[PDB]
Parts: C-alpha cells; sequence; structure tokens
C-alpha cells in the first residue's frame, strides 16, 4: 500500500499530461482553437515512440528478470513453508506423541 | 545518527536512526519495544552485545516554506524519474549477498534442529520474506513500466 | 472440440446405462474416441474389458482396435491402411477420418522436429501420402528438398500484479 | 488534417491504459489491507482462546 | 599458448580445428546463481531434517 | 410385533436431538431378523428413507446367504436408490455399518462377476461420507479394487490423484489391510496409467506403514517398487528410516529376485537382465508383474541410449547399436526416434551421413511458460502453507500435554 | 576431470561449458518438487501416527 502510491501519482500525473495534449489535439482538429503545424507535428512524433522498446532482446531481458524474482518468490516461500511445518511438528510432537 | 543508504535504495523507504547511549553502570528501564531488522551473522553478535546501552529517538522531519513551493514544482518534472527507476540492477549485488547471509543462516537453524538462539528458523523466514518482499516490488515497478509503455501498440 | 464432449457423454454411457454390459456402438465410439486422443492406456483396457459375446457378434469391433495394434507398435504405413480398411457410418466412420488428420498432423509434427535429413520415400510413408505430394506439400512449406538422393532435409518450427500482490501478502501476512 | 484523428486514437488508447493501471493499483494496495487486517483480526482470536 | 594458458598467464582456450584462440570474457551477473545455488541446497537439507522429525 | 415398533421409534428421532439411541437401535437390530424386512422398506421413505434402511440393507448383506434370492438385482437397485438421491445427514456416526454395507456389496461383487456399475455407485457413497478436501475413508480401497477387476481406472483418478490427509475412522469402521489395499491398488491404477511418478509415491506409502506382522500387501508393493522405481529412475530409490523393520528383516530376503534384478541392472548390461529374467520368469509371473520387468528391460536399453548423451554429441547408428547392443542401426533410429517423440532425449537423425546429433537444451528460462509453471508451483507450495498452518491453529486449540 | 563431449562423426573432442542460470533454476524447480513429495508423504504419516493406524501382530 505504502511502496506503490508514488508510482500511483507519477502515472495520475503522466494521465493528466496525456489527457491535457489529447484534449488539445481534438480542439485543434475539432476547429475554434487555433491550428498549429508545429505542435501536432510533435504530438504525432509522440504517437510514433509508442511502444518503447518492443525488440526480442528486451523481451528475453525482461522474462528474465521476471523468472528471477518468481524463482527467488518460489525459494523464500518454500523456507516460510518449511518454518510452518517446523512449527506444526513441534506441536504435533507434544500433543498426538509423546515425543 | 545512522544510515543505510543500500536498504533505503532497495526498500524504497529511507533507512536512517538517531540514537543516545546510556552512562557506564546506568540500566534502562522496563519499556523497550525495538523494531525489527535483519542483522548479518557477521554483525549479529556485537549487535547483540551493545543493543541495551542505548536507546532511539523519534526521528521526524522538516522543510521551509520555499522548499515546500519548490519541491511541488520540481515534482511537476521529477515524476518521469520515478517511472524509469531500475531499482532490481542499481543495487542487484546486495539481494545477492544478503541471500547469501540467509543460506548460512538456514545452515544454522538446521544445526538448531540437528540435536539442540531463540528459534533461528523464525529469524531467517523473516529475513527470507523482508528480501523477497523487496525483490517482488522490484519486479512491481517494472511490470508498471511495461504496462504503460510497452502494451500500447498501434 | 465436440469429440471430447462425446466421449465424455460416452464415459458417462458407460456406467449409467448397465446392467453390468454396456451398448457396442457406444463401445466402438469409446474405443475409437481413446484411440484419437493417443491415450492407448484407456484403450488397451477398454478393449480387454469388452465381452467376448460383442467380440464375436460385433466385427467391427475388432476392426477398429486392429488400428489401435498399429499405433501401440507406432507403425505409422500400417495405421494409415487400417484407417482405410473398415465402414461404419454416422457412429464410427465420421471419428475415424478425424483420426486419420490427426495422425497425419502428428507424424508430421514428429519428423519436423526429430529428423534433420530424411530419405523422401520414408517420410512418404510416415505421413501416408504418396512421395510426389509429400514433397510437394513440404517445398510449398518450406523444407530444403533435394533430388538424386531423394534427401528432404526438415526445418524445425489484474493478470501479472494480482499474483505478485498475492505473493506479498503471503510473505507479509 | 484529416488523419489527425488517428494521433488522438493512439492518445486514447494510452490514456486508457493508464486508467487501467492507475485502478488496478488501487484495487492492489485495496487487497493487500483487506489481507492485512483480516489476519491481524484472525491472530486477535487465536489470541483470546490463549486464556480459555 | 598452452604452456602459458597451463601457468594461468593467459586466461583463454584454443581452438585448434579452426586454428584461433578464444578468450576469457564472458562475464555476467554468476554472484547471484550461486547465492540462489547454495539457498537451495541449504533448504534442501533443512526440509529432509524437518521431516525426520516425525517418525 | 417388535418389528412393527421400531419403525415408530426412529420418527421419534427424527427432526429433534440426539441419534445416538437409533445408533444403539441399529446396533441391537433384532438379531434373528425375518424377511419382513422388505415389507417395512415398502413404507419407510416418510423423510429421506433415514438411517433404518441402512440397517436393514446391513442386515440384508451380513445373511451369508442368497441374498435376496435370484431376484437380487431388485435389492442391487434398492442400494442404488438409497446411496444416490437417499444419502443421509447422519452418516457421519452410522460410517461402521455404511462402510460394512461397501464392503460387503464389493465383496459381493468381486466373488460375483463383473463390477463395473460398482464403481459408479460406489464414488456417491464415497462423495457422502467424506467432508470437504477429501478423507481416507475405507470404501476408498474398495473402489480401486473393483476398477482394477473391472478394467477401467478412467473414473477412478480423482479420488486417487489428491493426496488427502487424515483417515476417517469414526465409531470403529477402518482396518489397516483397508489402507494398505488403497495405496496398493492405486500403485498399481497409477502403473496401468503408466504414471510411474504417482505410482511410485502410491507404493512408498504402502510400505512405510508402521507392522509387526508382515502381510501379502506389503510384499508385492514392495516388489513393485522395485519394478516401478528401475522404470521411473535409473536406480532404486531408498524407502524412508521410518519405515518397518519388518521389510528389512523379512520383506527384503523373500524378493530377493527383485534386489537381484536390481544387481544385474546397475551394471548396465542388457544380455545379463535378459538372462537373469529368463532365470526366475517362473517367480515373476508367479507375483503376476511379468510385463513391468519387461519394461525395465526396455527402460535399461534408454538408460544406455541416454547416457550416450553424457560423452557423445554426433555419434553414428552403427556405433550406437554396438554399445547399447541393439544389432543393426535400424532399431537404434527406432529407439532414437521413440525416444525423441516421447520426449525422453533431446536428439536429432541425420540419414544421409547416418548420424545421432545430440542437443541437450529444453530451455533458457525466459519464457512465460516458466512464469506460469513458477506460478503454478508457488501456488502449490502456498496451499501446503494454509494447510500447515490450519494443522498448527487445531492442534493450538486443543489441551496442553 | 574431463568435462566435454566427443563428435565422433568429424573426431573432435569439444569442451563443455556449463549455462549457470538454467543449471541453478533447474535445481531449484527439482528441489521444491522433491520438497512437495516430502510434505505429502510426512502429511500422510501424520494421518496415520494420528489415527494409530498400524498392521498387527496376530
Amino acid at each position: 500500500a505504502e511502496h506503490l502510491i508514488a508510482q500511483h501519482s507519477a502515472i495520475k500525473m503522466l494521465h493528466s499530461r496525456v489527457k491535457l495534449i489529447l484534449e488539445y489535439v481534438k480542439a485543434s482538429e475539432a476547429g475554434e482553437v487555433p491550428f498549429n503545424h508545429e505542435i501536432l507535428r510533435e504530438a504525432y512524433a509522440l504517437c510514433h515512440c509508442l511502444p518503447v522498446l518492443s525488440t526480442d532482446k528486451f523481451k528475453t531481458d525482461f522474462y528474465d528478470q521476471c523468472n528471477d524474482v518468481g524463482l527467488m518468490a518460489y525459494l523464500g516461500t518454500i523456507t516460510k513453508t518449511c518454518n510452518t511445518m517446523n512449527q506444526f511438528v513441534n506441536k504435533f510432537n507434544v500433543l498426538y506423541d509423546r515425543q | 545518527v545512522v544510515i543505510d543508504p543500500t536498504r533505503t535504495i532497495s526498500a524504497g523507504k529511507v533507512n536512517l536512526g538517531a540514537f543516545r547511549t546510556y552512562p557506564k553502570g546506568y540500566k534502562p528501564p522496563d519499556e523497550g519495544p525495538s523494531e525489527y531488522q535483519t542483522i548479518p551473522l557477521n554483525k549479529i553478535e556485537d549487535f547483540g552485545v551493545h543493543c541495551k546501552q542505548y536507546y532511539a529517538l523519534e526521528v521526524s522531519y522538516f522543510k521551509s516554506s520555499l522548499d515546500r513551493k519548490l519541491l511541488e514544482l520540481l515534482w511537476n518534472k521529477y515524476w518521469v524519474n520515478t517511472l524509469s527507476s531500475s531499482s532490481l540492477l542499481t543495487n542487484a549485488d546486495y539481494t545477492t549477498g544478503q541471500v547469501f547471509d540467509l543460506s548460512e543462516k538456514l545452515e544454522q537453524s538446521e544445526a538448531q534442529l540437528g540435536r539442540g538462539s531463540e528459534d533461528k528458523l523464525a529469524k531467517a523466514t523473516r529475513d527470507s520474506c523482508k528480501t523477497t518482499i523487496e525483490a517482488i516490488h522490484g519486479l512491481m515497478s517494472q511490470v508498471i513500466k511495461d504496462k504503460l509503455f510497452n502494451q500500447i501498440n498501434i | 472440440f465436440s469429440f471430447k464432449k462425446l466421449l465424455d457423454q460416452c464415459e458417462n454411457q458407460e456406467l449409467e446405462a448397465p446392467g453390468g454390459i454396456a451398448t457396442p456402438p457406444v463401445y466402438g465410439q469409446l474405443l475409437a474416441l481413446y484411440l484419437l486422443h493417443n491415450d492407448m492406456n484407456n484403450a488397451r483396457y477398454l478393449w480387454k474389458r469388452i465381452p467376448p459375446a460383442i467380440k464375436s457378434a460385433n466385427s467391427e469391433l475388432g476392426g477398429i482396435w486392429s488400428v489401435g495394434q498399429r499405433i501401440w507398435q507406432r507403425d505409422f504405413p500400417g495405421i494409415y491402411t487400417t484407417i482405410n480398411a473398415h465402414q461404419w457410418s454416422e457412429t464410427v466412420q465420421p471419428i475415424m477420418e478425424a483420426l486419420r488428420d490427426a495422425t497425419r498432423r502428428r507424424a508430421f509434427a514428429l519428423v519436423s522436429q526429430a529428423y534433420t535429413s530424411i530419405i523422401a520415400d520414408d517420410f512418404a510413408a510416415f505421413v501416408g501420402l504418396p512421395v510426389e505430394e509429400a514433397v510437394k506439400g513440404i517445398l510449398e512449406q518450406g523444407w530444403q528438398a533435394d533430388s538424386t538422393t531423394r534427401m528432404v532435409l526438415p526445418r524445425k518450427p489484474e493478470q501479472q500484479l494480482a499474483r505478485l500482490t498475492d505473493y506479498v501478502a503471503f510473505l507479509e501476512n | 488534417r484529416q488523419d489527425l484523428s488517428a494521433i488522438a486514437r493512439t492518445l486514447q488508447e494510452w490514456c486508457v491504459g493508464c486508467e487501467v493501471v492507475l485502478s488496478g493499483i488501487e484495487e492492489q494496495v485495496s487487497r493487500a489491507n483487506q489481507h492485512k487486517e483480516q489476519q491481524l483480526g484472525l491472530k486477535q482470536q487465536i489470541e483470546s482462546e490463549v486464556a480459555n | 599458448l598452452v604452456q602459458c594458458i597451463l601457468d594461468n598467464t593467459i586466461h583463454g582456450r584454443i581452438d585448434q580445428v579452426n586454428q584461433l584462440l578464444e578468450l576469457d570474457h564472458q562475464k555476467r551477473g554468476g554472484a547471484r546463481y550461486t547465492a540462489l545455488d547454495k539457498w537451495t541446497n541449504q533448504l534442501n537439507s533443512l526440509n529432509q531434517a524437518v521431516v525426520s522429525k516425525l517418525a | 410385533s417388535a418389528l412393527e415398533q421400531f419403525v415408530n421409534s426412529v420418527r421419534q428421532l427424527s427432526a429433534q436431538g440426539q441419534m445416538t439411541q437409533l445408533c444403539e437401535l441399529i446396533n441391537k437390530s433384532g438379531e434373528l431378523l425375518a424377511k419382513n424386512l422388505s415389507h417395512l422398506d415398502t413404507v419407510l421413505g416418510a423423510l429421506d428413507v433415514q438411517e433404518h434402511s441402512l440397517g436393514v440393507l446391513a442386515v440384508l448383506f451380513v445373511k451369508f446367504s442368497m441374498p435376496s434370492v435370484p431376484d437380487f438385482e431388485t435389492l442391487f437397485s434398492q442400494v442404488q436408490l438409497f446411496i444416490s438421491t437417499c444419502n443421509g445427514e447422519h452418516i457421519r456416526y452410522a460410517t461402521d455399518t455404511f462402510a460394512g454395507l461397501c464392503h460387503q456389496l464389493t465383496n459381493a461383487l468381486v466373488e460375483r462377476k463383473q463390477p463395473l456399475r460398482g464403481i459408479g455407485i460406489l464414488k456417491q457413497a464415497i462423495d457422502k461420507m467424506q467432508m470437504n478436501t477429501n478423507q481416507l475413508t475405507s470404501i476408498h480401497a474398495d473402489l480401486c479394487q473393483l476398477c482394477l477387476l473391472a478394467k477401467c481406472f478412467k473414473p477412478a483418478l480423482p479420488y486417487l490423484d489428491v493426496d488427502m490427509m487424515d483417515i476417517c475412522k469414526e465409531n470403529g469402521a477402518y482396518d489397516a489391510k483397508h489402507f494398505l489395499c488403497y495405496y496398493y491398488y492405486g500403485g498399481m491404477i497409477y502403473t496401468g496409467l503408466k504414471n510411474f511418478e504417482r505410482a511410485l509415491y502410491f507404493y512408498e506409502q504402502a510400505i512405510t506403514t508402521p507392522a509387526m506382522a508382515v502381510s501379502h500387501i506389503m510384499l508385492e508393493s514392495y516388489k513393485k517398487y522395485i519394478l516401478v522405481s528401475l522404470i521411473l529412475l535409473g536406480k532404486v530409490q531408498q524407502l524412508p528410516k521410518y519405515t518397518s523393520q519388518i521389510v528389512g528383516r523379512f520383506i527384503k530376503p523373500l524378493s530377493n529376485a527383485y534386489h537381484e534384478l536390481a544387481q544385474v541392472y546397475s551394471t548396465n548390461n542388457p544380455s545379463e537382465l535378459r538372462n537373469l529374467v529368463n532365470k526366475h520368469s517362473e517367480t515373476f509371473t508367479r507375483d503376476n508383474n511379468m510385463g513391468l520387468v519387461k519394461q525395465c528391460l526396455s527402460s535399461l536399453y534408454k538408460k544406455n541410449i541416454q547416457r550416450l548423451t553424457k560423452t557423445f554429441l554426433t555419434l553414428s547408428l552403427q556405433d550406437m547399436a554396438s554399445r547399447v547392443q541393439l544389432s543393426g542401426p535400424q532399431e537404434a533410429e527406432k529407439y532414437v526416434l521413440h525416444m525423441i517423440e516421447d520426449g525422453e532425449i533431446f536428439a536429432s537423425i541425420n540419414q544421409k551421413d547416418g548420424m545421432v546429433s545430440f542437443h541437450d537444451n529444453p530451455e533458457k528460462y525466459n519464457n512465460p511458460a516458466m512464469l506460469h509453471n513458477i506460478d503454478q508451483e508457488m501456488l502449490k507450495c502456498i496451499e501446503l502453507d494454509e494447510r500447515l498452518k490450519a494443522m498448527d491453529q487445531e492442534i493450538t486449540v486443543n489441551p496442553q500435554f | 576431470l574431463i568435462s566435454a563431449r566427443v563428435d565422433s562423426h568429424s573426431k573432435i573432442l569439444y569442451a563443455r561449458d556449463v549455462d549457470q542460470r538454467s543449471t541453478t533454476f533447474e535445481k531449484s524447480l527439482l528441489m521444491g518438487k522433491e520438497f512437495q513429495r516430502r510434505a505429502k508423504a510426512m502429511m500422510l504419516r501424520a494421518a496415520v501416527l494420528r489415527n494409530q493406524i498400524h498392521v498387527k501382530s496376530p
């Protein structure tokens, strides 16, 4: 909850900028608001910058990152379950067994 | 004042403490909650020996009216840096160092169960939890970036 | 797609309708459908479950198992020969053609992975189609065909955030 | 001038994208609390059975 | 080159078929995988020792 | 006279408090019961046929004769009508006569001929005896036995695939041989479907059982354990230290041929294993596991071809035929093709030059496939931890020792 | 100590280099699988020791 709040605010800021630029585009195209060759040209240049990194090398690296964290998470969950198993057997050897 | 710059980065939260010592011979009173931190095995002995010889102060921060204004105006552009953090590889060697320690801790917790300090496995489990939780948060930021900038198309 | 639904329906009819012993056309469908999914462990134990009375009265069932023997031995040319030998319209014939197509896809996918270079006659026998038809199809697909030696050189071919939140919720509690 | 709409067609496609991501967080954060409190509550029940 | 690689003065290997020296360079983040390797080994022995308790 | 009273005493406990008196009523029943029970079953389905019908049908199967003249089919249908839509609620207290009824139905169908439909009915009874995550009831063995005789393992899997916790007793209703039979027959079911992993697991769990005397179920499960471990793994898997002493003292030297088979398997010689299979062939056919030892021979050949990947990269078919002992490059090509198809080796065939090219690189661990694999495996570990949390909580609620 | 593969067609001995990542992933995944089987086994062991299920001597 406290770790993704700075990202949520950053994304909200980005979303505002994206919405303001989009509204400028529609205002220009619909009419009334003054047409500009240069600004809409840069908005076109901004549209062509999406998606950022679609190469196969980046896909291999992104999924390498994701599998590394995934494997690490699996080993961490194994450690926690090893501890939970240890608690259970420690108590089972006292109640259901005489050591 | 003591600061851990490495854990600041990995946890995404400032890791700072302010401390004052007790005079030689003087004993602290009853109440001492002690907020838990993972201490590596090469430091834990010394930590335990001296942990009751001092106390922690309640830390808070402040800024000026101009700092307030300037930081809001800085944010109007500094948001870009939050969506381009790349925290998983900036200080990678830390998490790999912690895992090494965690492994040796687990070796000691296995030796505790062997035949026959207060439950080393639970401590090691909380350490592995913390390290993993930090790693998954890193992946969360990476996936967020992938969702925002890569999955758009023409 | 729809064959799996008919398999489940036949698997229900296997136990709901009898009296001990089930209906012979359902047995034929169940056997041929057990051959379709390549589950030979289910098919072999189904054929041995059949009483000798239906085995003598319905020889067409034995004609369906004669294909299964070849599938068990993995003799492809024999599989394509045994498929085109018996006729049992509406009941077994419409799924035998699906078996033939599935065996063709299975053999093509096997040769594309298991072989670098294979003799054109061997490949034709593996897919069941004649040599000219097979070589035409692979040249159209993109495999490297060589004449004189008669060799064919094959060419080998929230959603994420919710899971992570559940993992941290597990570790943190 | 005529094909200008296409630019907006991608800009909106990004906007909606953001609007998903944002909501996603809002939900996930909520879930992260929804678990925590629940677990605390459950612990407080276990700890209440120690007296018996 | 044989004598030199055997005495560890040159870091690399010889490709005798193509007649070249393939020098040692390929280094990545191999420190993590070794830590994860020892973590795996210790978790194996630990889970065996935890299951050993009950009977 | 007396049989006309008991029915009225069943309705008295209906929709009321305790039914322990009803358990005492089924415990006594009537001793020398008459045919009139059938007539009493004509007007008995007032609420939901009740637990009275269980006592009536249990006594009908306790008869040791008939059980309902050559018209037993009617009785069978009655039993069906008692299990299907009748079910019950207080079966948990009447488990003894319920499991007893299922055991007697199973034994009657085994003594008769084809027990196909018996499976289909039994799975309902099991479904109403167990709680939620399933309990190891005795009927679970019977089901398996039935599907082992009536060769149809397909519908018995959902009750075998679950690693169920806590054995359901309640008023006795359980014997060690039912546990042993469930794991042995279940092991044979997984062996017949060529799922050697769960098969080996099941035989292992059948051997681990604490025992003072040696049973034939344990012997046969041990023999089949060695066979499946020779098929699945390159050698015999070590049984746990908590296994019974009688296994290493009595079962081990009794099944001497199987350890002899593993001893000849370790030398990696197929002709010598063939000689040993021909030597004790009568003993292997006596145990009725001849076929699995043939799979052991084929797995030895496959092990010998799998040993070539560790040392060779590009090997001739004639060289392979000479090393693995197959006679001719044709059989080598057959074996390699089968092994690629079954996913046992990672190799390719070159017919022009007559060569086999070993690759040995299934994955680099960057697929989402691994992401999904790790997600599923992690979910399994999370499930296991939550089960352990539940067990630990359950123990914390209980009194101290 | 030789960590190589023999290419008997061309009569060339190629040195084998172990992939670090794949080996670490492989042994970790297999460890998780062995851990799960040990967990199922001890689950059933807990169940038989709880219900006192054992083979009687007579």
